[PDB]
């Protein structure tokens, strides 16, 4: 919206905050750069194993991202469903601790 | 709040317009990011507040960081693909995009024609969209629960090393 | 052209470079006190001096490495932590981004904060630094993936994501107290996310790893410096504004109390700082996901049964 | 709409098989035992069979926005039991000589089985894009599971590239028809509109739809991902990509169609028309020419697809269209499943990533002559030929199509079958010759009697198809 | 103020430009990255129609759709990374050893 006169305030002084953040990082890289004078291999799979739980858990935990906005407006019927949500979530969290994805051993 | 959708649509097609036709992946991925950044800015403009926020937090967040993960991880570079430079050749690139292209009219042509409304405010809270996830939609939430469960086990049985060592050489079939 | 509307306007962009300023100079006044109160166990224009010489100073852009993502990983580690501070209130009328996602967009800040350290990795020629880049972007996403539900605790015991409404559902009890569970995950997991002195040089148990923050020079890496200290004030603000009383207090004012509150969490990090040794790389992945992920879920389980106990 | 606990018994194969995935999920974590393992997931199917049962007793509901029960629902939702069972069953002498690990195939197979439950009891948009993804993820899965071996992570790729492909122009195509009218469910996609019904948005949102399910349905011009899929995956992943996943995917497809009122428009028919005559003529002159049964086998999918299509086509019309779809589904459920089981017991155990996996019918009758007749019974039972269930399906697409007056689908029907039984019984005499050159483990003869009672079960059907029409025709969905 | 159809034709170019994209690149890796591309096409699509019509469903398709777009791009990068285990080489027209 754009005729509240004090949210509108408030939407020009974020993005003044942002601007005013991005020039300031830019100018100081700019007196850094114009100032001072001048004179095969892979990786793993381990990582991409921890950045997919990441991502994995990532989403599971939007769904409860999105869930705790509406905790009491739902009743226990959603508690119920959160709850099975939750347990088969830790199960598959519980299966990742016992083969042996989870943990780096060096 | 038109104008900042209007300027984040044609970022957006800028952005991903040179994701398809870089050179190098890691510039592709941080167009892209941007691309997400400005889609996220669309979904913001229309009210979507907890769409562009899932945008950044995810598909910009968490979605990305594996595609730049699996880009550092095994170190391509774009090589001995990037020599060649075959999609800056019309014979390459006239075909498919003529027929995207053509893909392109007849679905804007089905476009138009609709009665339009038109967006409006009143954009839509995250507790509106908790409400209906955990409404008419708790099938939706398990089976999309057990859906990332089920991507967890494939990936994790693929993309496992059975390997030691934090460094490994591009071995031809592991030995 | 003066209107009360564009007063009004123009009031409300200075306060937002005034909170921006004080932020930016409090980040470098904690560098300052992080220089004094370890040596223990004015001198602050030493600060200005170490500026001075950071800016006058000879740039390097290393000659295989590629110009853009090299300069826009420092932005992204100054920024993305700078502007995660646009969400926290220290008044109630000294407030920059009065949003409908409150919290939300530090989930956003807080998973942008990676890719510095990851084009930090790709640009640096390096491959020790790169694998140094590759460990330490590991580590924080397996500290950042329950920074979400350690923040859903205090978002299920209020109700919304908007920063105003925790401060408003902190009025009679503090979150500190119902969610203790909740206040050492999103600490630990702040502290980790931050890249502070625990979670700090994941390169050091091995030595084909090197850390990301080599080959920078000059204003590069003091940009990374300073956005790693506003990122580690900004996680003490969002701490006190959602598990203390966010400027609540009997008698003094209530900027007073939030900054004298967040100042306290920051002397707390020095001393976490001064007293716990440096954990190697195998219990930092063990801990943060075995015993923090679990935890916090059972703790957003338990809210959730106690709020839905005591609905009247 | 809540959930009653009325609601909570026609749930009940949904539950038992999440139940039974989250308990070998702590099985695996717990010991990683095979046997075990398998025995839980076969007991869960057989559970979730039982209460199917229990959920026949109770009635037809509608338990959310996103899930009806029905008739229609519980005869493709038992269908999806067992042939994950059969799936299971084939798959333990498989994975008996497998070197990595061997419970997970069970927990994808028990999660597709599950998906595919959601897809017959599919009443919405979202249950249908949720219930192909669940399909199609697991199927990731299976496919890739022997990715030491070349031809499997080729075909695991492939699937991988096209389906996602397919996900997303789906999603785009339920994304238009949601901008045209303001509802996801089945029934209100085409309530606004009333001679208007061909809208030009909701007509290409119903087209991109129409790409994304038929490549599952490996309907052409989507159809090439399918013989290379059938070829690379192991053959018990191939059993179930073969019968479950496409019947319930055409299970759903038939449910939208049937509840949206934009079945009765005259370009979508039309449409479908087109590609069911060039699916059936294409799939049946592309087998003729090949020597591998699985391509051969895929390309048979791709014309007994068609055939269903052809089948789909008179819906609104003959008012048996989905009768004949549930005999025909059952009679290419167990002769696909009698096919690639025997197909499965020849490539048993999987012997390492280095070997062929070449199946060689050629003179299968010289050491193994009961498997040999089951093989020929089932290429029997797919060439529209008597005494077998599948001239039973046969009888009732022509049926379907001649009482719409769908001539030139009803020719392609014919000409179709007469080219595909020349490669049908090709195949059925060629495992009766004389080979060149060239098994008592109890859940072997699991696998063989498995495929002795669907052989039993074709022939019986065949010459006595009153039972199967019997118990289709109960389960009339509602109209 | 917007209208709907100025958003689907957003979301139809994004969702052309990543089917280009699939379409004539060799790299496996670009080829994820332009389905990325027409997932994130068809969510904003959802999106749009979504909030045309003031109603939250369009908001849990797009969830559904980036659950999907998270576990399917694990799926992609898994198998991108065995391939490059295997056979060394990105290149989607050297895995073409079954033929018809």
């Amino acid at each position: 919206m754009s005729t509240s006169t004090e949210v509108i305030a408030h939407h020009w002084a974020f993005a003044i905050f942002l601007i005013v953040a991005i020039g300031l990082c830019c100018l100081m890289l700019v007196g850094g750069w114009f100032l001072g004078g001048r004179a095969r291999l892979r990786l793993s799979a381990k990582f991409y194993l921890v950045a997919m739980f990441f991502v994995i858990f990532d989403v599971e935990a939007l769904y409860l991202f999105a869930w705790s906005t509406s905790i009491r407006e739902s009743g226990w019927v959603g508690f119920v469903e959160a709850a099975i949500f939750i347990f088969v979530l830790l199960a598959g969290l519980v299966y990742l601790v016992r083969i042996g994805a989870l943990d780096w051993t060096p | 709040m038109e104008f900042a959708f209007y300027i984040c649509g044609l970022i957006a097609i800028l952005a991903t317009l040179r994701v398809i036709t870089h050179t190098n992946p890691v510039h592709a991925l941080l167009y892209l990011i941007i691309s997400l950044l400005a889609i996220s800015g669309v979904f913001f403009s229309l009210g979507a507040y907890f769409a562009g926020a899932l945008e950044i937090i995810v598909y910009a967040g968490a979605i990305m960081v594996l595609f730049v993960f699996v880009v550092m991880m095994l170190n391509l570079g774009g090589s001995e693909i990037e020599q060649e430079r075959q999609w800056l050749k019309p014979q390459v690139w006239i075909g498919p995009a003529i027929l995207s292209a053509i893909m392109l009219v007849v679905i804007v042509y089905a476009i138009l024609g609709v009665n339009d409304q038109g967006i409006d405010g009143t954009p839509i809270s995250a507790k509106a969209v908790g409400i209906t996830l955990f409404g008419p939609y708790v099938l939706a939430v398990e089976l999309a629960s057990m859906l990332l469960l089920a991507g967890l086990v494939v990936a994790f049985h693929v993309g496992r090393e059975e390997r030691a060592g934090e460094v490994l050489s591009n071995r031809k079939d592991d030995s | 052209w003066i209107s009360p509307e564009l007063i009004e306007i123009l009031l409300t962009i200075l306060k937002a470079v005034v909170i921006l300023l004080v932020v930016v100079t409090c980040g470098a006044f904690m560098s300052f006190g992080e220089r004094r109160l370890l040596g223990l166990f004015g001198g602050s224009l030493q600060l200005v001096a170490d500026m001075i010489k950071m800016f006058f100073k000879e740039d390097w852009i290393p000659k295989f490495s590629d110009r853009v993502i090299f300069t826009l990983a420092p932005m992204i580690a100054f920024t993305s932590l700078l502007l995660a501070f646009a969400i926290v209130p220290v008044s109630p009328g000294w407030v920059v981004a009065d949003l409908n996602i409150g919290i939300l967009f530090f989930l956003m800040m807080a998973g942008l904060a990676v890719y510095a350290v990851l084009f930090a990795g790709w640009s640096s020629n390096n491959k020790y630094s790169l694998l140094g880049a590759m460990r330490a972007s590991a580590q924080t996403l397996s500290y950042e993936v329950f920074l979400g539900l350690s923040l859903m605790g205090v978002v299920a015991q209020a109700g919304s994501f908007n920063m105003t409404d925790i401060v408003n559902s902190q009025a009679h009890v503090w979150n500190v107290i119902p969610q203790f569970f909740g206040f050492i995950t999103f600490a630990i997991a702040g502290v980790a996310v931050c890249h502070r002195h625990p979670f700090d040089q994941p390169e050091a148990e091995q030595e084909l790893a090197d850390g990301y923050h080599i080959e920078y020079s000059g204003m590069k890496f003091g940009l990374f410096f300073v956005g790693e200290y506003i990122g580690i004030v900004t996680i003490s603000a969002l701490m006190v504004t959602l598990f203390f009383g966010g400027w609540q207090g009997p008698l003094l004012p209530p900027f007073i109390w939030f900054a004298l509150k967040t100042a306290f969490f920051m002397m707390m990090f020095i001393l976490i700082r001064a007293s716990l040794p440096r954990p190697r790389y195998d219990q930092v992945m063990s801990f943060g996901w075995k015993i923090c992920l679990p935890l916090t879920l059972i703790n957003l389980l338990v809210t959730a049964a106690v709020i839905l106990w005591q609905a009247q | 709409m809540t959930i009653t606990p009325q609601n909570l018994i026609a749930l009940l194969p949904l539950l038992i098989v999440g139940l039974t995935v989250v308990v070998v999920m702590l099985s695996i974590a717990w010991r990683r035992n095979h046997f075990l393992n398998a025995t839980l997931s076969v007991i869960g199917l057989n559970a979730a069979l039982v209460s199917l049962w229990f959920v026949g007793q109770a009635g037809a509901m509608d338990v959310t926005p996103l899930m009806r029960v029905d008739g229609f629902a519980m005869l493709y939702t038992g269908l999806v039991l067992l042939a994950s069972l059969a799936t299971c069953t084939f798959a333990y002498p498989w994975l008996e000589g497998y070197n990595d690990n061997k419970d997970e195939f069970y927990l994808l197979v028990l999660i597709a089985a599950l998906g595919g439950i959601l897809l017959a009891n599919a009443n919405h948009l979202a249950s249908l894009f949720l219930g192909i993804e669940l399909i199609s993820l697991p199927l990731f899965g299976l496919v890739g599971y022997a990715f030491r071996q070349k031809r499997s992570l080729e075909a695991s790729i492939k699937y991988t590239i096209l389906s996602a492909a397919a996900s997303s122009f789906l999603l785009f195509g339920m994304a238009l028809v949601y901008a045209q009218s303001g509802d996801l469910s089945f029934v209100a996609l085409g309530k606004n509109l009333g001679g208007m019904l061909n809208e030009p948005l909701l007509l290409a949102g119903f087209g991109l739809m129409i790409v994304g399910l038929g490549f599952k349905l490996s309907l052409v011009p989507f159809h090439l991902w399918t013989p290379d899929v059938y070829q690379g995956a192991p053959a018990p992943v191939s059993t179930f990509l073969a019968t479950a996943s496409k019947i319930a995917i055409f299970g759903v497809v038939m449910r939208l169609f049937l509840y949206a009122p934009v079945g009765d428009s005259e370009a979508i028919r039309v449409v479908l028309a087109i590609i069911a005559f060039a699916s059936i003529i294409f799939g049946n002159l592309m087998a003729l020419s090949q020597t591998n049964i699985k391509r051969l086998l895929g390309y048979s999918s791709i014309s007994h697809l068609g055939y269903l299509l052809v089948a789909l086509i008179a819906l609104q019309t003959g008012e048996m269209s989905m009768e004949a779809v549930g005999v025909y589904l059952a009679g290419y459920l167990f002769s696909s499943l009698g096919a690639f089981g025997v197909v499965s017991l020849m490539s048993s155990p999987y012997r390492g990533p280095d070997a062929d996996s070449l199946f060689s019918y050629r003179g299968l009758f010289w050491h193994r002559p009961i498997l040999a007749a089951v093989m020929t019974v089932m290429m029997l039972s797919l060439a529209g030929i008597p005494m077998t269930l599948g001239f039973i399906g046969k009888f009732y697409v022509l049926a379907v199509g001649v009482q719409a007056h769908l001539w030139w689908l009803v020719g392609a029907v014919v000409v179709g079958s007469a080219i595909g039984l020349y490669y049908y019984l090709r195949v059925a005499v060629s495992l009766y010759l004389h080979a060149p050159e060239q098994p008592s483990n109890w859940q072997y003869s699991a696998g063989g009697i498995v495929v002795l009672i669907s052989a039993l079960l074709v022939l019986v059907l065949g010459v006595w198809p009153q039972p199967l029409i019997s118990i289709v025709r109960l389960a009339m969905p509602l109209m | 103020m917007i209208p709907l159809q100025h958003g689907l034709i957003l979301a139809a170019i994004l969702f052309v430009l990543g089917l280009t994209g699939l379409v004539i690149r060799r790299n496996l890796l670009f080829m994820l990255i332009g389905l990325e591309i027409m997932i994130n096409a068809s969510a904003l699509a959802f999106v749009v129609a979504g909030s045309y019509w003031g109603q939250t469903d369009g908001q849990v398709m797009y969830i559904l759709a980036i659950s999907l777009a998270a576990a399917e791009a694990s799926i992609g990068l898994a198998l991108l990374l065995q391939l490059h285990r295997r056979r060394q080489n990105l290149n989607i027209d050297s895995v073409s050893e079954m033929r018809g």
